[PDB]
């Protein structure tokens, strides 16, 4: 999930936008 | 501000700034 991709590991804009509506 | 470890309120703030008027969904347990 988002925590695994952005918190426990380094985040990226590509990944963040996956969570925008 | 995006390319780092973002957790909790710090991650929520990033989604807020990046998504803008589109909004977003935060699911800590996915």
């Amino acid at each position: 999930g988002i925590v695994e991709q952005c918190c426990t590991s380094i985040c990226s804009l590509y990944q963040l936008e996956n969570y925008c509506n | 501000f995006v390319n780092q470890h973002l957790c909790g309120s710090h991650l929520v703030e990033a989604l807020y700034l990046v998504c803008g008027e589109r909004g977003f969904f935060y699911t800590p347990k996915a």
